[PDB]
This record gives C-alpha cells, structure tokens and sequence, in this order.
RNA sequence: UCGGUUUUUCAACCGGAUCUUUCCUUCUGGCUAACCUGUACUCCUUGUGGGUGCAGGCGAACCAGGACUUUUACUUUGAAAAAAUUAGAGUGUUCAAAGCAGGCGAAAGCUCGAAUAUAUUAGCAUGGAAUAAUGGAAUAGGAC
C-alpha cells in the first residue's frame, strides 16, 4: 500500500522539477495536497494547478513555473511547539529567510511565517525551497 | 455488578447507622439511604429501585469521591464487585520526538447498581484505599460503540 | 518533454492507453442490442458476457464467451446502443 | 524521618526574603505561627535586613525583649514570629507603624503607615463552621478565629479586625467587579478588579483578574484576597500602585530617573 | 498487492461516471429489483445475480438504477446468505482442499495452499466479526467447515 | 392555485408562476393529465450581468423524478410564454451544518446533506437532461476556484445560448465560478 | 510637535463579528443592558443632532439549576516547575570570578534596589478545531 498520498505527490512534483517537465499527474490526491498546492501558489512556487477531481478520488495536474527547487514532506508529522519551529527551519530550509515550512495547524494549513503571525504552531506537513 | 441474592451471607448485611422503623409501615417499607455523588456524574435509578447492599458503593455506601477521574476500557470482570480497566497512553520519549504506547491495568470497584460488560468505555474516580490494589470505583458506563443491544446473528 | 496537456488528450493517444490509465477512468466496453435471425425485437447483450446467453423465449445461444470479448454465434446485426 | 524539622538552611529558605546566600549557612526558620511557612515572613528577616534597624541576631533580640515591638496586638517575645499578609507591626519608638503588604514584584515592602489605618487588619475567610452549643465562627487567613460573625459571611470573603478586640466591624463580599489583591505564584502582588469566576467541580477554582493597564491574568482562589470596591482600596498600596509593570517600562523608568 | 503470491496484476473492472442515467438501457428500477428478488429466491449469490443481469437485461449497476447495491437490497428483503458469499466460497475451497489431502497426504504444495487459504479465511473472518456481521467466536476447521459445506 | 401550486403563501412571482402553470394546463390532453403531482416552491428571477434574466425555480426533493418524466417541453413552453427569461428547475436541499467540536451532535448527519455533494447534485439537476462527463477544476494563480463542466456533444441545442445564464445562476446560488465546455 | 505624538490617503498581516442558501449544548428563569421597539412628546439650529422614561418584545453581559454531552491525540494561552546553579538584567568586588549590594546630597538624609526568561514531558484549566484515529440512525428499540 501507498501510505502517505501527500508524500507521494510531493515526490512526483520533485521528480518533475528535476526533469524540467512543466506538468505532473498526482494520482490519488485531494484535501491536504490541494491545500499544500494552494499555499505554494500563494508565494508562487507552482504556476497553476488543475484537477480532474472526478467522481472517484481526484487527479491533480500541475502546470508549474519550474522556479521551485525542492518540496519535502516528513510523514511522521511531528507535533511542533512554538519554540522549536526555529530549529526546524534551521534544519529544513536552505536559506535563513527564503522558503516555507508547511504546517498543519488548528488555524488551518499554511506556511511557518503565517503561523507565527497568528501565533499558532501545530504539526509539520512539509516544506518548499 | 453482582445482582440478586441480597442478604444471603454469613453476616447479615446492614446499611450502617441508618434505620427502618419496625413499629409502623408507611408506603415503600424499607428506607435505603443514597448520596448524590457530585461532579455531575448522574445517580443510577437502579441503585434506588433495586435494593442490594455494598459498603464500598459510591452511592449507597460511606465511600466519597475526591481526586482524579480517569477513563479507560473494561478488560476483566472475571471477579466479584471488582473490574480491571486498561488505561491507554502516549508516553512521549524526548530523544526521538515520538510517542510510546503503554498499558495501565487500573483495578477498580463496580457498584451492584452498575451493569458492566467486558470491553466498554468506563469513568472512574479516586477513593479511600478500599483494597490492596483497588483505589477507584465506577462512575458511569456508556454504550459499547453506539448500538445499545442490536448485536445479533445472521439471517 | 517540456509541455504536454494532461487534461486535453488526443483521440489516438487515449486509445493507445488502456481503460483506467486515461485521465477519465471509463470502460472501453460498448454493450450491444442484438437482432437475432429468429426473434423480432431487440435484446441487450454485454460485449464480455461471462456466461451463456439466451435471446427471449427460445433457448438460443447468442454469444460464447472466450477470453476477452464474446464470440457472437453465426452472424447477427448489432449497434452500440 | 523520626520527627519535625527544627533548623532551616540559608538556601532552602523561601525566595521573597532575599537573604544573603553567602554570609550565613542557616536562615531563620519562622516558628509555629498563623501563616504558612512559605507565605509568612519572620521578624529577624524583616527587622535586620528590610528596615536595617539591626545588624546582628543579638541586636534583634535586644530590640525584641525590651518590648518596644508590637505586632497585631501583642508584643511576641520570640524572634522567629511568623508575620504574613496584612499584619500590622507597630513599634513603640517614634510610632513607626507598618502593614506587611507585598510589592509589585513580590517582596514584603517596608510600607510606612500612620495609626489611623494601622488599627485594623484585613483577613480572608478560610472557613465558616458551627461550633459547640451551636455557635457559628469565622476563620481568618492568619489562623485566628472570631466567634459569632455576620450570617452572610461565606468563604473567599474578606473581613475587618479591629486588633484591640477580636471583633468584625465590616466585611467585603466576594463579587465579580470588586478590586482585589493576589498573594502567591508567578503573578504576585498585582492588583485588579476580578472579571469573571470559574466555579469548577472538585478542587482548584480560578478567577480572571484585570488591572488598569488592560492585562488579564487568571489565578486560583487560594491566592486571591479581596481589598474592596473598584476605585477605593481599604489599604494604602505601595509605590507604583502595585501594578506589575513590563520590563521595558522598568528600563524606561531607570533611564528617566538619573537625578542626584 | 494481490496478497499471497508475488505478482502485481492490474486486472480491474472499471466503473464509469454519471451514477444515474444510462437512459436508452431502459426498464424501471422496480422491475430490476423484482428480478433480483426472483434470482435470490432461486438460490444465487449477489455476484452471480450481477453476472446474470450483465448477461441478459438492460442494466449497468443496481447502485446506479436503484438507490441500493444488490447485497443491501437482499438484506432489506431478508434474503441474504448465512456466511457472506466470499467467505462461504473460501470455506468451500478449504473443504475441497482438506478432502484432497485426506485422499492423498504427501502433496505438500496442496498442504501449503490449504494453509494459505485458512490464513485468508481468518483474515476475512476477523474483519467480518468486527463489522457486527457474524456472531463472536467463529471456528474454521474440519469440525465445523465440513458441517457448513454449502 | 394557492394550495395546488404555491405550497406556502406569498410573492407576486409565485402567483405569476401559478398563472403560467394554469395556462399550460389549458392545452388539455398531454399537458394537463400528465402533470398534476408537481409543486412549486421558491422562485427567484435572478439576472445575468448585462442582458437577460433567469427564472430559478425550486421544487420538492421527494418528486424530481416526476419532473424528469415530464420537463423539457414544459420548460420550452414557459420560456415561450414568459418573455425571454430562462427557466431553471432545482431541488430544495437543506445542507446540514458541519459537526463542530462543541455543540450536541444530533445524529450522524447524512452524506446526502453535506455541502459539496449537494452542490454537485444541484449542478447535475440545473443542466436539464444533457449530463456531465467531467468536473475538472482550474485553480488560478491568485487563489480562485473555477470549475470546468464537461458536457457531451450529443444534444446541446436545448441549452446552447443558456450557458452563460446557467453560470450566472450558479454564481448567484453559491459564489463558485462555473464554466461549461464541449469537446471535439 | 516641544528625539517622541495620532488622525487621514494607502499597503500588508492576522484577529474577532456577520447574515449568508448554513446556528451558539439547551432551557428552567434570575437580570436583563440595549433597542425591532413607542408610549406622551419634545430641550432645542427648518430635523432621525439629543434621551430621561414604563404596559407587547434581543439573550449571553454572567448567575445556579438541571438535562446530556462521542471521545481523545495535538497545539496556543494561562497556572505550575522550592532555592542554589544555568541564561540574563542593574551594580566600578582597584578590575575579574565575585557577591547582592550600593549609589547620591548641602556630604546636617532622602530613595532605586536585589529583575525576568526557560527548565519542556505527567496531571490542571482555557483558545483553536486543520491534521490523526475514534463513534453516531439499518431488523430503526432512530430523531425531534
Ligand atoms: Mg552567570
Ligand atoms: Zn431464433
């Protein structure tokens, strides 16, 4: 079995980026993945995503800018506290200030900076750049 | 839990310091005393309707409830007035950022008022050390999952 | 290969791929109405019929299911509807 | 093991005494008293270090045994007498009267008061029991008992004691929207008006408290001590009005007051 | 991935979109239901019923035309098998294997296959027990399986 | 007509619709006896931005099948008689609220009473027997949800010049931006 | 303006409030405070500037009383975690480690002190309800 759909999607995206291909096909998709993509779009890491979210499960096709470098996951979604977020950023993000650690928080799925602004940490979902 | 055969023992069971008048008969004959335990845990009507005994009872005995109230799963009733409740867990190990799973077999007292079966969510409150291990006693028993008595055989 | 539209696939490309692998998971199977040489009205038969089939009243074999599709006996006329 | 602890070590001592950790290895353990060891403040800690009226234990003894010192009413011959909260210390020399009230940051500040307010103690109601013969008695937070009170006195209420006699003149009923004092924990010595109660079942009962600077803080009823109506206190408060100022504010104050 | 034997195998039956019409494949739902009921009465499994429908009548899925699936419909009208189809089939298979073993014992491959089948049954059985279908404690050995047969 | 058609009480639009229905009945054989089970709930004459108007009718959910059995011709007649205002038939589906973390959860809440599925159902209904074969969704760079609705080329003459109006109606109903399309 | 101070024009960033086609445990009332209100009308600039005021009628601004509440795992805030130590303020122990004092007048006597922050996890109360399980009404003994 595929256990983490989001992870697989991210892997696919990464592979596409590596290739230089400017379109993907996320296979099972839906909800969390969609939200992640939305967040990415907000900062403009992916160009435009369109899903044949049909009568089954959903299939996302991402027309992407290619400016995205890498987009991770971590499937043991660790319960991030408001202080060790810095540590996480240091570990995961390349630059000190460029890039976004994706957090699934009670306030919703968004990047790290936005979470900080709302002062709600949650669980790590992934990261871009 | 027990149920039926009330006084039948070596010593005849009495609710202490409380008395029923044998001179004149009123309406429902016997007065059995009961306390409203508190903390919003509803009293069972079966405790008043059905006349057992039990000194250890939260409701009909001189047992009080103050402290910590825990909830767990009923595992063992192969006993008498006693119940083994498995408490669940997530013990966080700092080293790996991850959670363990652990078992705590909290042994508690089951009042004859309450009907309890193996494999149910049960609320238990602190008490006077009533046995070697038993320091808790039943407060409320919910349904097994959602169905009350619908579990039956095939067509 | 730079850009391929994975939302508007061409009529040949889709045909090349099988059944489920296409963007819309749809059956390749078109199940048919039959006009047998005996009866006077239409009856429905599946292209991949699994078991033996009878027309209407008389026990007349329409299709023998071998492998994928159904071997339509003798020669009957049929439409996709 | 074996029995009760008699000595006390100058490190194991409570924090809001600010005793010199180096000079001396034993602190004064306050004796058996009205207030809790943690809450209470002994006389030698006070007299020797807060006021600087003495410099040695011998000196303190001399001060005490000559019987110029009076706490709430009586003299108290012993050194290690527990004086906690709201307690009045009247010294016969120059009539320098004090009430032991906390400061902004948690210290028993040397608050100098005249004989007018230094005549009554405020006392929190711990419990109300009907004693022998069928007599209601009220329990003060300083262990003290007053037999026959006002019938409408409940717990968490606060009561005036005239010191000269063990009698109640007036009491402040516990009400949301009545100015208050906090006596323990992380937030200590701050003053607010009480917004809302949290009743709760089975131990620990919280109240939300709001000050003049719009900063909410929630505290247990154990450390909550009512002072009176919002606006009017029954006790004169220490300098800075006893409001827990921010570190930035403190810094500003420091940088504003360079005067010689 | 196909459980026991190695081999992926993507052999899968597709289901189309629009779970409502196939309009020119006529016949009211009631008629279909009645047909299904008749089939059940004659003694056929839901899968078998479906196959029959595929063969003869203008149907696509019963979940499309009627509001319910076939098994659900059967349950509603109280005409469901004792042990839910698949399980029954598995038990039959197991019985057959046991018989074969009895006939000739040294066939170790056969024994292995029997073991596999038993395991599969157990796997199925546990889940069935969980979803309140079958009464608690269900044995699947020669003492009960033989009795069951059909 | 106040109890036969309205199922409620007020509104001039309702009265107009009732009148139209009555007029339709006066044909006599096929257009009177075949349609006496129908009930007409809330009607909203909702407008397309710059142009014509659209009569958005809500009808009972226990029926709908009945409407499908009739419809089409009736709709055409309505279009003809009430001048250039596009008639649309919809179902009054409730949408039960999301089970909050607080609040007493009365029942499981049916999957038929959700939001998204209900909306999809409405969309399916709104397109008069033509049927959807793909609900593809574009999500723009700004953060806008726009849905393509794939329609089969077999019989599109019924709608044709009503697509924009349909889209507008959908927007008015929900806020979701809708587009219709036909492949080669 | 005598380096700080707030309106406006604008951006951004949340937060809460909303009716939205879509609900906050629910009332038994306590109590209402404000108007959907208006009963009389007016102090007064030709009047929706301004509200004292009781007979139909706002729930939340908390009180106390039931009735039942799917539960958790998270996370936020708060309360806690005795001091010494560590981190860290302030302070010329001749500096430094130190300590917790000292510093300032006219050097004839009045005030700033001695902060705070973490120390995670187990319980404690709240804010959040995305994530992850868990459970609702199928032989309805189901809901109001
Ligand atoms: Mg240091
Ligand atoms: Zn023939």
């Amino acid at each position: 079995t595929r256990t983490s759909v989001l992870a697989d999607a991210l892997n696919a995206i990464n592979n596409a980026e590596k290739t230089g291909k400017r379109q993907v096909l996320i296979r099972p998709s839906s909800k969390v993945i969609i939200k992640f993509l939305q967040v990415m779009q907000k900062h403009g890491y992916i160009g435009e995503f369109e899903y044949i979210d049909d009568h089954r499960s959903g299939k996302i096709v991402v027309q992407l800018n290619g400016r995205l470098n890498k987009c991770g996951v971590i499937s043991p979604r660790f319960n991030v506290k408001i202080a060790d977020v810095e540590k996480w950023t240091a570990n995961l993000l390349p630059a000190r200030q460029f890039g976004y650690v994706i957090l699934t928080t009670s306030a919703g799925i968004m990047d790290h900076e936005e979470a900080h602004r709302k002062h709600v940490s949650g669980k790590i979902l992934g990261f871009v750049y | 839990s027990t149920e039926l055969t009330v006084q039948s023992e070596r010593a005849f069971q009495k609710q202490p310091h409380i008395f029923t008048n044998p001179k004149a008969k009123a309406n429902r004959k016997t007065k059995r005393w009961y306390k409203n335990v508190g903390l919003g845990f509803k009293t069972p009507k079966t405790a008043i309707e059905g006349s057992y005994i039990d000194k250890k009872c939260p409701f009909t005995g001189l047992v009080s409830i103050r402290g910590k109230i825990l909830t767990g799963t009923v595992v063992s009733t192969r006993m008498h007035r006693t119940i083994v409740i498995r408490r669940d867990y997530l013990h966080y190990v700092p080293k790996y950022n991850r959670y363990e799973k652990r078992h705590k077999n909290v042994p508690a007292h089951v009042s004859p008022a309450f009907r309890v079966q193996v494999g149910d969510i049960v609320t238990v409150g602190q008490c006077r050390p009533i046995s070697k291990t038993v320091r808790f006693n039943v407060l409320k028993v919910a349904s097994a999952t959602g169905k009350a008595n619908k579990q039956f055989a095939k067509f | 290969v730079l850009v391929q539209d994975l939302l508007h696939p061409t009529a040949a490309s889709e045909a090349r791929k099988h059944k489920l692998k296409t963007l819309v998971q749809s059956p390749r199977s078109h199940f048919l109405d039959v006009k047998c040489p005996g009866c006077l009205n239409i009856t429905t038969v599946f292209s991949h019929a699994q078991t033996a089939v009878t027309c209407e009243s008389c026990s007349t074999v329409l299709c023998t299911p071998t492998g994928g599709k159904a071997k339509l006996s003798e020669g009957t006329s049929f439409r996709r509807k | 093991a074996r029995g009760p602890k008699k000595h006390l070590k100058r490190l194991a001592a409570p924090h809001h005494w600010m005793l010199d950790k180096l000079s001396g290895c034993y602190a004064p353990r306050p004796s058996a008293g009205p207030h809790k060891l943690r809450e209470s403040l002994p006389l030698i800690v006070f007299l020797r270090n807060r006021l600087k009226y003495a410099l040695n234990g011998r000196e303190v003894k001399a001060i005490l045994m000559q019987r110029h010192v009076k706490v709430d009413g009586k003299v108290r011959t012993d050194t290690t007498f527990p004086a906690g909260f709201m307690d009045v210390i009247t010294l016969e020399a120059t009539n320098e009267n004090f009430r032991l009230v906390y400061d902004v940051k948690g210290r028993f500040a040397v608050h100098r008061i005249t004989d007018e307010e230094a005549s009554y103690k405020l006392a929190k109601v711990k419990k109300v029991q009907l004693g022998k013969k069928g007599i209601p008695y009220v329990v003060t937070h300083d262990g003290r008992t007053i037999r026959y009170p006002d019938p409408n006195i409940k717990v968490n209420d606060t009561v005036k004691v005239d010191l000269a006699t063990g009698t109640i003149t007036d009491f402040i009923k516990f009400d949301t929207g009545k100015l208050v004092y906090v006596t323990g924990g992380r937030n200590l010595g701050r003053v607010g008006t009480i917004v809302h109660r949290e009743r709760h079942e089975g131990g620990f009962d919280l109240v939300h408290i709001k000050d003049s600077l719009e900063n909410t803080f929630v505290t247990r009823l154990n450390n909550v001590f009512v002072i009176g109506e919002p606006g009017r206190p029954w006790i004169s408060l220490p300098k800075g009005k006893g409001i827990k100022l921010t570190i930035s504010e403190e810094r500003d104050r420091r940088r504003a007051q360079h005067g010689l | 991935g196909r459980m026991h034997s190695k081999g992926k195998g993507m052999s899968s039956s597709a289901i189309p979109y629009s779970r409502n019409a196939p309009a020119w494949f006529k016949g009211s739902s009631d008629g279909v239901v009645e047909q299904i009921i008749k089939y059940a009465r004659k003694g056929l499994t839901p899968s078998q019923i479906g196959v029959l429908l595929r063969d003869a009548h203008g149907v696509t899925q019963a979940k499309v035309i009627t509001g319910n699936k076939i098994l659900r419909i059967l349950k509603s009208n109280g005409l469901a098998p004792e042990i839910p189809e698949d399980l029954y089939f598995l038990i039959k298979k197991a019985v057959s294997v046991r018989k074969h073993l009895e006939r000739n014992r040294k066939d170790k491959d056969a024994k292995f296959r029997l073991i596999l089948i038993e395991s599969r049954i157990h796997r199925l059985a546990r889940y069935y027990r969980t979803v309140s279908v079958l009464p608690p404690n269900w044995k699947y050995e020669s003492a009960t399986a033989s009795a069951l047969v059909n | 007509p106040q109890a036969k058609i309205l199922s409620q009480a007020p509104t001039e639009l309702e009265l107009q619709v009732a009148q139209a229905f009555i007029d339709l009945e006066n044909n006599s054989p096929e257009l009177k006896a075949d349609l006496r089970a129908l009930q007409f709930k809330s009607i909203r004459e909702i407008e397309v931005a710059g142009g014509k108007k659209a009569l958005a009718v809500f009808v009972p959910v226990p029926s709908l099948a009945a409407y499908h059995k009739v419809q089409i011709k009736l709709t055409r007649e309505l279009e003809k008689k009430f001048q250039d205002r596009h008639v649309i038939f919809l179902a009054e589906r409730r949408i039960l609220p999301k089970p909050s973390r607080k609040s007493r959860q009365t029942q499981k809440r049916p999957r038929s009473r959700t939001l998204t599925a209900v909306h999809d159902k409405i969309l399916e209904d709104l397109v008069f027997p033509t049927e959807i074969v793909g609900k593809r969704v574009r999500y723009l760079v700004g953060g806008n949800k726009i849905q393509k609705i794939l329609l089969n080329s077999k019989d599109v003459q019924h709608i044709d010049n009503k697509l924009e109006s349909f889209q507008a109606v959908y927007n008015k109903l929900t806020g979701k931006q809708i587009v219709f399309e036909i492949p080669s």
